[PDB]
């Protein structure tokens, strides 16, 4: 839900969420990947 | 025929001598716009370019000897406008016989067709108004302040 002000310009946004695949985290079926955030943290993260 | 009176020649000289920012006695073809406007003839940019004027800056320079055969042509125009055309015009908004006008609906008409005003000028046109919500101006005090100018009785 995108929100707009009195005169013209933007005021904010209300976003809900329906489901998530929490089931997959154990073993995914074929050629899928698990949640993107992971791979990112693995490769980009420094030695520290 | 028509030609310029001693008083008019002084009005034209004063304003021209002000517009000499360079120190050489000349005006730009762009500056032809607001110069005539201060001289109190009200034109379109169409009227300005019609007598040799510019969108751009840095195009042609005109002397007073050029400028006066501009001004003495300009004086011929009759259709300047009154109040009552604008009343008739701005009444068309109505839907319920109230003469009242919502703020968005009123900025939009200023922006959209014509020579046009900017976002910025609309922020300034709103500035005088204060403390009316959801959110109504009115056609009669509006037009009258436009014709009255920047300092009617009050003025900020």
């Amino acid at each position: 839900r995108i929100h707009f002000g009195p005169m013209g310009k933007l005021a904010g946004a209300d976003i809900e969420t329906y489901l998530l695949e929490k089931a997959r985290v154990i073993s995914q079926q074929t050629l899928e990947r698990s949640y993107h955030i992971f791979y990112q943290l693995m490769s980009g993260g420094i030695e520290n | 025929m028509a030609d310029l009176k001693a008083a008019e020649v002084e009005k034209a000289r004063e304003h021209f001598e002000i517009y000499d920012w360079e120190g050489e006695g000349k005006i730009d073809a762009r500056d032809l716009g607001d110069l005539l406007r201060s001289l109190d003839c009200k034109p379109t940019l169409a009227m300005v370019k019609k007598n040799g004027g510019s969108d751009k800056r840095g195009e042609k320079k005109l002397t007073l000897e050029e400028f006066l055969p501009i001004f003495s042509q300009i004086k011929k125009e009759k259709e300047v406008g009154t109040l009552e055309d604008f009343m008739e015009g701005l009444k068309v908004y109505d839907k319920a016989e109230n003469g009242t006008m919502l703020a968005a609906e009123l900025a939009h008409v200023l922006l959209s067709l014509g020579e046009r005003l900017t976002d910025i000028e609309c922020e300034e046109i709103m500035r005088v108004c204060d403390e009316d919500d959801d959110g109504f101006l009115k056609y009669e005090p509006f037009v009258k302040t436009i014709i009255a100018g920047p300092f009617p009785d009050e003025g900020k």
